[PDB]
């Protein structure tokens, strides 16, 4: 069988270890992200496998650099392991070059960082595909997004997990260039609400984070009185 | 003998019976896996480098999704195949190119660079424990004595220089219209046209300007340079009226 | 099959038999339970004895002032995890003179046992902790599971026949806010108790408490200290 | 890193993988030498489906030192590697002793590194024969270096595709008092024996070594010969 | 560096490699110990015997100290290794104590670089059981056996390699007080022992013997075809 | 200070060395052994820094004895004193230098008897006669004046003993009893005890 | 061949394979015998013979570890050696570093942590290769009193009042059930070990293919000499 | 990785390393090479296969390789293999020689490379060397000796000897012929020349080297094909 290890290519010159750990993404719940005029805007759907949990147990948001969040799908062990790589990789940054790191450069060397796990049969490639999402007056509003073969590309707007295309599809609808952080919160609550499926897992806990030109570039969660505003907007949308 | 296999051979990096290593053919299905092909003619003046540019996704920022990179101010690069391996490829010629600058004072020529990252990827055709890198990097640069060059490497490590080529999955009909092209002139001297026309000849496209990158070294601009839409618009427009 | 043997393999589902198989470890264990007020957090664990003569194994193991932990698992994985724990609490209290967050160590303890989940020829931890704590934010019970996904819980039950401990929690899981300690380790009882077979009963030899809180450093508490918690606690 | 070797015995006693990179080597494209009275001379062709290659970009025949060349059948990439390798030996040889390397120890090294390589974890055998052809004392050298590292002085030998009929072709046409220009002339009328398709000073390379040194020829030299064939 | 772990248990728990590397053993030529009062005897089968052989270069009875000595069975290079660790560490004794080696003390220590072997990453069990004899500083004789497991205990007699169940037997039958009361009656048992299983019969024997503070003295050839002849007669 | 004396005959070599062990003032033993026997038929004597004089001597002596058990031979006495300067010189240009000064003395069945002098440095020369220490300043004169290569084994020992005899009269330090021994084809034989 | 699979792969059942067999390791084992009471631990073996020719005396199945402390083992006695050998070195150790002797439970505790040090992709160029196929017994006093441990391959350690070990440990455990209590004696407990070995021994028990000792709070670990085994078997 | 390791270094079933069995498997089809001493002299034979017409004969032997001042080896198997272990020989007898200012006896550099090639069966994971060896020396312990190893590191000392192809009835005839106490060089190289004639004839077909002591030197040749032409002759001629 040739899908034992990433070292070996399949007859079609496939790397079947990768598509795996892809799979692993597409089995976990929903992120979004979306970029607009002023900033960058994440909601995950967290599904609550035990009303036993603390709300907020499982975060699937991170903060990886001040001015940087992370947004995260698939394996949550993987992903944080990963957010604890994107933070080293800004420190060292930081310390060597003495300001906050590009958008564009953390994305790549943490791309490479999970590139360096599909080549060899001594690890395996992580399952969990990741959000980056930044703001700077110089650079604006900035969101990529890297899957497990270490791929990366900058997005207006993304999403990963099992429920990707159905997000996507609403995205789409939305006029994203013209928007402020404080117009599309109330739209990422109601595509996530959407997207949710309700029927096979009952409950889950929307969180909110942005960082744009309203938080000064600093990556936050989202006020409690925005979220619970927010959920309150998809919900009657949902009606 | 003709397919035969024994033990491991189709698994790692090692000799089947008749002498052929699958991994590394293997790696060249993948340059294809991509789906997408690119096109690089030199002539006396220049060497251009075009490819597709794919973005399906609306919602893809399209300023970030290129085939093309920097190496050097003096040496640009077209990747073909898979988009991470390419990454890391060039990631890795930048370094050498750098290197080698710091450690010579002079700044690496194309040959030199294409030679280094085919002896790399030799190292990944040798050691089992690794695959060797999907990804067929062509480079382009002005060469002080011999002008403008433009050498191709594989996952097999080989790497020759080419007058033009291509690579992905039209390879062989862009090869072969290149062929019966350069057979009507030992190069050209109308370049980006000649390019534009056979990927749009291999791909019965018709481009429109969105769908493309090129980019371009010259004798007298020997920087390496990246078209903005306004240069390519007219570009097809000039072609379109032929 | 043929998926089934290396923690580097990910199956054709997205899913890594190896993990499935060590939290199939962690459901083995005896079970144990953690629950939480707004004052203070509890740990009560069965002990399990191989035979009527032995002893009952430790199950729980002070790690620091502030925090100590009940375990479900392989022992040695156990007393490997609780040292590094305990390497970790006392390097914080050296470096920075205050007790770790519990979060902080979690996350620590996550990041630990992930490593081994993605590297040739090493396994997953295991065992599964509940970790008992008490910081700025009060008391704290997390679990760690051998894939290295840690929840922040209200309360929880890892072992076997644990699912009727988890049952009762929910249950009642809207009383334990406000309950004194007296009455928040009668409910740690209770679920544990759920989880015995019909003939057999909680008694002062099976049955091991932690407590720490504001006041209280954490504590444990054994075979004649258990005897005020027991006395008050009913048949079924 | 695997530490384990991948080439074995059989158990009918053969070193598999040697085998097959034997079967490599016979794969490629042929080469010949040729061992005069007063130097050597090594030929080989380049292929080139495509007129799109640019044939001065890559040479298959190498110098290696001043009196030192090679050329290769089978798989171009390990030539490069044992051609960076045998230029380090030989510098290294130079370093300690201030006089160029003989032929045969810079052959005997490169030898020992495809031993290395056929050993060695992780690793498999170079899939490439090696002819070696140098000047010193007075006198020429030609080796052939296997993939099994075992060498072999040659009066005149060729390898890579048809090299059976090529060895026969030159048993019955070499001679000892062969001078250089002859070999030259010998060595082109045996590539031609197995061509296929047009003989062009393009698509060969060839390589002197004598007195003056080790060089490639250039394609007008090349040329200028094959006018006389 | 190569750490593979290569002898594992199996189902039921057996080590499969140490079970092989006693079936190698087991194919080795028998040797035999006997401990007597103030002697003890190494004898081994030289079931190749090759006219051309340089006999010398081949025995199998290399010395350790000079108040150790010992015989193997089974793969000779490995236990060309094993004797010459045994010898440095001798040595290292004599620099650090200041004594000669106790018969145990080296004994432990041969074993327990097998069980070393046994039991660590990339290496496979040695492949031969040693039988070793001498005397302790205080004159008393001494006869251990170590086998490829790293197990080691002290023999009145025992046999090592092929048929060394049927020279186990033997000495099982006939090792009393009487037969081994003097030097000449110890070392015909050891001889009879060989000889029940030793296939041309005294012509193909090696024989060594230690005394009370004597250092090993070999016998040659002429010295055993007579004792060879002064068994037969008697038989 | 301590002090080392050897005489070689045709067939026989003789050796001798003070029996104090000294520490700052006081004798603290009068019957110290310098000599080391290496094998049957070789002496190693060694002299020089506290320490370092037993951890070498005894290094050499047990990798010799190594050598005998190993290959069922002995060292003649040449190779035993050049793989003794060949170790004295490795470990001269690293952290451990020892600082011992020695003779050794053998007799080889096809070579004959063997004294070899060597320095700290680990110089070594072989030399028909030689003694370290002070009292070699002393001493080696009166071996120039007295010995000859054919110098029976009684008159070397009375030779030994006019050197010994002038270390007591002339010589500052307190060497009231030497170790005498002989090696021949037949071992190493220990004699008399030289006293005042 | 047949194994195919790395040392550290876990079963469905969440158990290492190895360790699951080193455990089934245990059961070729001779068996020992273990007795905790109040005036103190005694500890008895099965030699286990096979040729007369053999001397008793150089099998030692039980080992002194340090004054306080003895130990009995059953296994690969061969694999024992490592372990016997890092207690005594720990507890020599304890005492140099504290000026006190080490309590048993952590002489137990500190031998279990080589445990499960086993992989082939991990740890310094010679760890270990496999688990030990070795059960211990650890009897000794300390200032908590007589105490008995057992270890087992898998790295769990645990106090026991009397276990058996080895081929015949089910059956001798049984029997241990019946006869143990509290309040027995150090004499009753010898009988009763003597009385057990002697039921499941396949051999007929003698004073030769036997050893017995004990460890009291009064004396030090204790080799019954051979007089005083014929002794005690007199009454059986 | 677990799965494409070959195990060189593991028993089988029945006590056996099929690596060492199948390397003497590969020598057993090398070419013959005997070895023979006398009392005045040793002497080695060897069959060449390098006998093509066109090699051109630039080194002193094929087979036959100096060791030092007092020995010299030859070598049946992988050539390569041969050419490590006879520069593995030439290192052991210099850095001996550097030692102890005296040539190596030649039982102690046969045992130190037996022990190098036993090292390469036990652990390392690599497979054995494929090659035997005749060595021939004179030391002043034995005088004049011939020894023989295998890939188990195994050796002996032989008074004749043959490995390689047909190497059992070389042996068997050796063992017949060879008269103990009572062969000279003379007689040794017409022993040697009569079963290289039965067991493979001429002289540029086979390579022969003495070594001798002449004036407290030993003294290594290998005969000329004049002297070999000689021999042959004088062997027909006898028969």
């Amino acid at each position: 069988g040739y899908d034992l290890s990433a070292s070996t290519f399949s007859p079609d010159g496939r790397v079947f270890q990768v598509e795996y750990a892809m799979k692993a993404v597409e089995n976990s719940s929903t992120a979004i992200g979306i970029r607009c005029k002023d900033g960058v805007v994440f909601g995950v759907e967290k599904l609550v496998l035990s009303k036993l949990y603390e709300e907020g147990s499982n975060k699937r948001l991170f903060n990886v650099d001040r001015h940087v969040g992370m947004a995260v799908a698939g394996l949550l062990a993987d992903a944080r392991s990963l957010a604890d790589i994107a933070r080293e990789e800004a420190s060292n940054f930081r310390s060597n070059f003495g300001y906050n790191i590009p958008l564009k450069h953390l994305a790549d060397r943490v791309a490479m960082y999970v590139h360096a796990y599909t080549l060899y049969s001594a690890v395996r490639p992580f399952g969990c595909s990741f959000m980056l999402g930044s703001y700077s007056v110089n650079d604006g509003a900035q969101l990529y997004m890297i899957d497990p073969s270490g791929v990366s590309y900058g997005y207006w707007g993304c999403a990963i997990g099992k429920a990707r295309q159905a997000a996507k599809t609403e995205i789409e609808k939305l006029q994203m260039k013209e928007m402020t952080c404080r117009d599309i919160v109330k739209e990422v609550a109601k595509i996530i609400y959407i997207v949710h499926d309700e029927v096979k897992d009952k409950a889950f806990e929307l969180e909110l984070s942005w960082v744009g030109e309203l938080t000064n570039g600093r990556h936050e969660i989202v006020p409690k009185d925005i979220r619970e505003e927010a959920e309150k907007y998809a919900k009657e949308s949902l009606k | 003998s003709r397919g035969s296999s024994a033990g491991f051979d189709r698994h790692i990096t090692i000799f089947s019976p008749e002498g052929r290593l699958y991994q590394v053919e293997y790696a060249f299905k993948a340059i294809n896996q991509g789906g997408l092909t690119s096109v690089a003619v030199r002539g006396k003046d220049c060497a251009v480098i075009v490819t597709q540019k794919k973005v399906p996704d609306k919602l893809l920022d399209s300023s970030t999704v290129t085939h093309l990179f920097k190496i050097t101010e003096n040496i640009g690069c077209v990747m073909t195949g898979m988009t991470a391996d390419s990454r890391s490829q060039v990631q890795r010629a930048r370094y050498e190119a750098a290197n080698w600058k710091y450690k010579y004072g002079y700044e690496i020529p194309v040959d030199m660079l294409c030679k280094r990252i085919a002896d790399i990827s030799q190292v990944y055709t040798q050691n089992a424990e690794m695959r060797p890198l999907g990804c067929c990097m062509i480079l382009i640069g002005i060469d002080e004595e011999q002008g403008p060059q433009v050498y191709k490497c594989d996952p097999a490590g080989y790497y020759c220089g080419f007058k033009a080529t291509a690579a992905g999955v039209k390879q062989t009909e862009s090869t072969s219209f290149l062929e019966k092209k350069v057979k009507k002139k030992w190069t050209f001297e109308q370049t980006v046209e000649t390019a534009i026309t056979c990927l749009s000849t291999v791909l019965s496209i018709d481009f429109k300007p969105s769908e493309i990158e090129v980019g371009v070294v010259t004798v007298e601009n020997p920087k390496f340079r990246i078209l903005t839409e306004a240069e390519i618009d007219a570009h097809l427009v000039a072609l379109a009226e032929r | 099959n043929q998926y089934d043997n290396d923690v580097t393999v990910w199956s054709p589902q997205g899913r890594i038999h190896q993990i499935e198989y060590a939290m199939e470890a962690v459901k083995q264990g005896s079970a144990t339970v953690g629950l939480k007020s707004k004052t203070h957090a509890v740990l009560v664990a069965l002990k399990r004895a191989q035979s009527e003569l032995a002893a009952h194994q430790k199950k729980i193991l002070h790690v620091d002032n502030h925090i100590g932990i009940s375990i479900a698992g392989l022992t040695a994985d156990a007393r490997l995890l609780c040292n590094f724990m305990r390497q970790e609490c006392l390097d914080s209290r050296f470096v920075f003179d205050r007790p770790l967050p519990v979060s902080r160590l979690v996350s620590l303890i996550g990041s630990k046992t992930q490593i081994p989940t993605q590297r040739y020829g090493r396994r997953p931890y295991g065992v599964g902790l509940l970790i008992a704590g008490y910081d700025d934010m009060g008391p704290h019970i997390f679990q760690t599971c051998p894939s290295a996904n840690y929840f922040d819980c209200r309360a929880m039950s890892i072992g076997a026949r644990s699912q009727s401990a988890r049952t009762y929690l929910e249950r009642h899981m809207s009383e334990f806010m406000e309950c004194n300690l007296n009455e928040l380790v009668k409910h740690g009882l209770r679920a544990l108790r759920e989880t015995l077979p019909a003939e057999q009963d909680l008694t002062t030899k099976n049955v091991s408490i932690g407590i720490v809180g504001k006041d209280l450093e954490f504590t444990i508490y054994d075979d004649d200290d258990v005897s005020p918690f027991l006395e008050g606690l009913e048949e079924r | 890193g695997y530490s384990f070797s991948l080439t074995t015995f059989s158990p009918s006693g053969k070193l598999v993988q040697i085998e097959y990179a034997l079967a490599a080597v016979a794969g490629g494209a042929p080469s010949v030498g040729i061992k005069a009275a007063n130097g050597v001379v090594l030929a080989t062709e380049k292929k080139q489906k495509s007129i799109l290659y640019d044939e001065r970009s890559v040479h298959k025949v190498e110098p290696i030192t001043k009196h030192i060349g090679l050329v290769y059948s089978g798989m171009g990439p390990d030539y490069r590697v044992l051609v960076h390798r045998a230029r380090k030996l030989a510098q290294q040889y130079y370093l300690v002793y201030q006089e160029p390397i003989p032929t045969a120890q810079l052959v005997q090294r490169v030898a020992s590194v495809m031993q290395e390589y056929t050993q060695s974890g992780g690793v498999r055998p170079f899939g490439v024969s090696l002819l070696i052809c140098g000047w010193n004392e007075g006198r020429p050298y030609l080796f052939q270096s296997d993939p099994s590292g075992a060498y072999f002085a040659w009066k005149a030998t060729a390898m890579g595709k048809n090299y059976v009929n090529g060895k026969t072709f030159l048993e019955k046409r070499y001679n000892e008092d062969l001078e250089l220009e002859d070999a030259i002339h010998t060595a082109i009328l045996t590539l031609k024996e197995s061509f296929e398709g047009q003989m062009t000073e393009d698509n060969i390379e060839v390589g002197i070594c004598n007195e003056a040194g080790f060089r490639r020829l250039t394609p007008t030299e090349v040329k200028d010969y094959l006018a006389a064939i | 560096s190569y750490d593979r772990a290569i002898t594992v248990f199996s189902p039921d728990g057996h080590l499969f490699q140490v079970e092989y590397a006693q079936e190698a053993v087991k194919k080795g030529s028998t040797a035999v110990g006997v401990r007597g009062r103030d002697i003890v005897v190494l004898g081994v089968e030289k079931k190749s015997v090759a006219k051309l052989q340089d006999e010398r270069t081949v025995r199998k009875i290399c010395a350790l100290d000079d108040n150790v000595c010992m015989a193997f069975a089974g793969l000779t290079a490995d236990a060309r290794i094993v004797i010459n660790r045994a010898r440095v560490e001798c040595q290292s004794h004599r620099l650090t104590v200041e004594d000669p080696v106790t018969v145990e003390y080296i004994t432990r220590y041969i074993a327990s670089l097998k069980q070393r072997y046994t039991q660590s990453n990339g290496r496979r069990p040695f492949g031969i059981s040693a039988l070793i004899v001498g005397f302790d500083f205080d004159g008393t004789p001494r006869l251990y056996q170590t086998d490829p497991s790293g197990t080691y205990h002290a023999w009145k007699a025992n046999a090592i390699g092929r048929g060394a169940k049927s020279v186990r037997e033997f000495l099982e039958k006939n090792y009393t007080d009487e037969a081994i009361e003097t030097d000449d009656l110890t070392i015909k048992l050891v001889i009879k022992a060989l000889l029940e299983v030793v296939q041309s019969g005294g012509k193909n024997i090696e024989l060594a013997v230690m005394r009370r503070d004597q250092s090993l003295k070999i016998l040659n050839p002429e010295e055993i075809e007579k004792y060879v002849a002064e068994i037969e007669k008697e038989k | 200070m301590e002090y080392l004396i050897g005489i070689q005959g045709p067939d026989y070599v003789l050796v001798a060395s003070d029996r104090v062990a000294a520490s700052n003032i006081v004798q603290m033993k009068d019957d110290h052994d310098k000599m080391f026997k290496m094998s049957e038929k070789i002496l190693l004597l060694c002299v020089g820094e506290a320490g370092d004089t037993v951890q070498f001597a005894e290094y050499i002596q047990k990798n010799v004895q190594l050598y005998k058990m190993r290959n069922g031979y002995e060292l003649s006495p040449t190779a035993a004193a050049n793989f003794t300067r060949r170790n004295l010189a490795d470990c001269l240009r690293s952290r451990t230098p020892y600082h011992v000064n020695l003779l050794l003395a053998g007799y080889d069945e096809h070579e004959g008897p063997a004294l070899y002098y060597m320095d700290y440095l680990a110089a070594l020369a072989k030399a028909p006669f030689a003694a370290h220490g002070y009292g070699a300043f002393l001493t080696l004169s009166i071996l120039d004046r007295y010995y000859t290569p054919t110098i029976s084994r009684e008159r070397a020992v009375e030779l030994l003993r006019k050197c010994l005899e002038e270390l007591q009269k002339r010589f500052i330090l307190n060497l009231p009893t030497f170790s005498v021994r002989i090696i021949d084809k037949n071992g190493i034989h220990d004699l008399d005890n030289i006293s005042f | 061949s047949e194994y195919d699979r790395g040392v550290n792969t876990f079963s469905p059942e969440g158990r290492l394979f190895q360790v699951e067999y080193a455990i089934e390791a245990i059961k070729l084992g001779s068996t020992a015998i273990g007795i905790q009471t109040s005036e103190g631990v005694c500890l008895a073996v099965e030699k286990r013979i096979t040729s007369p020719l053999m001397e008793p005396s150089s099998i030692e199945k039980i080992v002194e570890i340090d004054a306080h402390i003895g130990c009995a083992m059953s296994g690969l006695i061969a694999d024992a050696k490592t372990l016997i050998d890092k207690a005594r070195v720990e507890t020599q150790n304890h005492w140099f570093t504290y000026n006190e002797t080490m309590t048993v439970e952590s002489v137990t505790q500190a031998v279990s942590n080589l445990a499960l040090q086993f992989g082939e992709e991990d740890a310094d160029p010679g760890a270990m290769s496999r688990p030990f196929g070795v059960a211990l017994l650890f009897g000794g006093v300390d200032e908590k009193g007589p105490q008995l441990f057992h270890m087992d391959p898998s790295g769990t350690f645990v106090q026991c009042d009397a276990r058996a070990i080895g081929s015949a440990s089910e059956g001798a455990q049984s029997s241990l059930q019946e006869v143990y209590h509290k309040s027995m004696t150090l004499k009753e407990a010898i009988k009763s070990s003597l009385i057990i070995l002697k039921q499941v021994m396949e051999e007929k028990l003698n004073a030769t293919n036997i050893e017995l000792a004990t460890v009291q709070p009064g004396q030090n670990f204790h080799m019954f000499t051979k007089e005083e085994l014929e002794e005690v078997i007199k009454d059986i | 990785s677990r799965r494409y390791d070959s195990r060189t270094t593991i028993f089988s079933p029945e006590g056996r390393l099929y690596q060492v069995e199948y390397a003497m498997e590969a020598i057993g089809h090398a070419g013959t090479c005997l070895g023979i001493l006398a009392n005045d002299g040793v002497l080695l034979a060897a069959e060449r296969r390098n006998i093509h017409k066109l090699l051109d004969e630039v080194f002193f032997s094929e087979k036959i390789y100096k060791l030092n001042e007092d020995m010299a080896c030859s070598v049946a198997g992988i050539t390569s293999d041969a050419n490590v272990l006879t520069n593995e020989l030439r290192l052991i007898a210099q850095r001996y020689l550097l030692q102890y200012q005296e040539p190596i006896p030649c039982e102690q550099l046969v045992t130190a490379l037996c022990d190098i090639k036993q090292a390469y069966t036990q652990f390392g994971g690599k497979r054995p060397f494929g090659v035997s060896l005749l060595y021939i020396g004179w030391d002043k312990h034995y005088g004049f000796q011939l020894y023989q190893s295998d890939p188990s590191g195994n050796y002996g000392g032989w008074k004749a000897t043959c490995i390689g192809n047909n190497s059992a009835a070389a042996v068997s005839m050796l063992k017949q012929d060879y008269k103990e106490g009572e062969m000279t060089l003379k007689s040794a190289l017409a022993l040697a020349i009569k079963v290289l004639n039965k067991t493979m004839l001429s002289a540029e077909k086979v390579e022969i080297a003495t070594l001798t002591r002449e004036n407290g030197k030993t003294v290594i040749r290998v005969l000329k094909q004049k002297e070999v032409e000689q021999l042959i002759k004088k062997h027909e001629e006898e028969e």
